[PDB]
């Protein structure tokens, strides 16, 4: 049988369908308890996270606008804070702070979202870039879910 | 406690600067570092990183000793980058000290204070600037005993916050302009993050209470889909709008956002004229409140014992 606790996660999730992919490319899924999806979560956020810093960085090699770099700068930023406070997540689950957990993955999520906030107006965000935020808050979700269903 | 580093511009300290001093105190500590700064006026912008842990900034008092700065999101910088002074190293204290930006209303967003540090204190400072004031961005913070002034959406961000006995004073803003105490930006509802003020005075300056009329004040607006924000047992003045809370945009955030107000008094806190949105609740219900306190909200006696500032772990004064 598929973890019933994915029936429990996903469905919670604001990309259910990211959620299964995720949780489903664990090759022992089925032996995890809710702390171990915990963790597996967390690190594929994390991993994620660390990919897009090294695309931001990228960007910024390319560009020379300082308007732009300054947003990039600004991305890159909230995404080194998101990389931090995901490690820290990992520590607090293992030592069932559920109520850290929750606050240190809300703070990733939000790194994603403060490099979102910053490309108001021209000059416009990369897709590149939107898409690899949109896939951080994605994936911060899937741990904020497991952080609520924790006792 | 004696402080570990003076920063001083007679001479008289170990650094003339703040960020000398910042960037000399050491990395991971388990105790708590003092950077001690003596009165004057420091124009600069200084940089808190997440590996300056338990790091204390004190000042000669709020009026005495001013960290002032004027990036703005009008001369191209981004609200992230543009506040005097940035916080994220866990367990920050920032106490007896002004934050400021002078960048005015005419430059847009333009932040004295981010904070996005986890276990955070501010005690007894002065933040001041128009909009966007103090960015609470992330993780859990306590302010105390402190003055919070600006014009739109002078306290936003998502932390995790409780603000307790502190003034929070609406300006008089730029020509058609209208005041937003909060803009909380919670986007997700799997979040545990919010902004309570609890025990504050909500209040007009010298400037804006002859011209109440012309410039209005509402506890907040939806700067994202599940803004929520909780104003209890505190002290609203005339300046706030008889709707209390004003749109975003249209009807956005309406029916997911939760807004509540608790027990409050003044000429302010009648509420039979406010907005009807969904998300919009008067509580009478003191279990209702509770997820707002200090010890519900951000877990404050874990690590605010530790810090030696007055806290009310409950919901009463």
């Amino acid at each position: 049988f598929e973890n019933h606790l994915i029936s429990e996660i996903c469905p919670k999730t604001r990309n259910p369908s990211l959620c299964l992919q995720a949780l489903e490319s664990d090759p022992r899924s089925a032996s995890k308890d809710l702390k171990g999806l915990g963790q597996f979560s967390i690190d594929i956020a994390q991993a994620s996270a660390k990919q897009t810093s090294k695309i931001i960085a990228s960007l910024t090699n390319q560009a020379t606008d300082p308007k732009l770099k300054g947003r990039y700068e600004t991305c890159s930023e909230n995404y080194a804070d998101a990389i931090d406070s995901l490690g820290q997540a990992k520590q607090f689950l293992t030592s069932g702070d559920y109520n850290s957990l929750n606050i240190y993955a809300s703070a990733a999520f939000d790194g994603a979202g403060t490099c979102e906030d910053s490309f108001e107006g021209p000059p416009n965000i990369p897709t590149q870039l939107h898409q690899a935020d949109l896939k951080l808050e994605d994936l911060c979700d899937i741990v904020l879910v497991i952080s609520n269903l924790l006792p | 406690i004696i402080a570990n580093a003076v920063v001083a511009q007679d001479g008289t300290g170990d650094y003339q600067t703040l960020a000398e001093a910042v960037a000399a105190a050491p990395d991971k500590s388990k105790t708590r570092y003092v950077i001690y700064v003596k009165r004057g006026t420091y124009k600069e912008n200084v940089e808190v990183a997440s590996n300056k842990m338990n790091l204390m900034i004190v000042g000669d008092g709020m009026y005495a000793t001013t960290i002032t700065g004027s990036l703005n999101v009008v001369d191209g910088s981004t609200t992230f980058r543009s506040a005097t002074l940035a916080a994220v190293g866990q367990g920050f204290i920032l106490q007896d000290i002004c934050i400021q930006n002078t960048a005015g209303p005419a430059k847009d967003q333009a932040v004295a204070l981010r904070v996005g540090a986890d276990m955070s204190v501010i005690n007894r400072c002065r933040i001041d600037a128009y909009q966007d004031t103090l960015y609470a961005h992330s993780q859990r913070q306590f302010y105390r005993d402190s003055y919070v002034t600006g014009t739109v959406d002078f306290i936003f961000g998502n932390a995790a916050v409780v603000f307790q006995k502190c003034q929070l004073v609406a300006r008089k803003p730029g020509k058609y302009q209208q005041n937003m105490v909060t803009a909380q930006g919670r986007t997700d509802p799997n979040q545990a993050t919010g902004t309570s003020i609890q025990f504050c005075n909500i209040i007009a300056s010298s400037d804006l209470e002859p011209v109440l009329k012309e410039f209005p004040t509402y506890l907040g607006r939806p700067w994202k889909e599940y803004s929520r924000t909780v104003v209890m047992e505190s002290y609203l003045g005339g300046l706030i709008n008889p709707a209390g809370w004003a749109e975003w945009d249209g009807d956005f955030a309406l029916k997911t956002l939760y807004y509540g107000e608790f027990m409050n008094n003044g000429p302010g806190a009648g509420t039979s004229k406010r907005v009807k949105w969904p998300g919009y609740h008067v509580i009478t219900d003191p279990a209702k409140a509770m997820p707002f306190t200090v010890a519900k909200l951000i877990q404050g006696g874990s690590w605010l014992r530790s810090t030696g500032v007055a806290y009310v772990d409950g919901l009463y004064d």
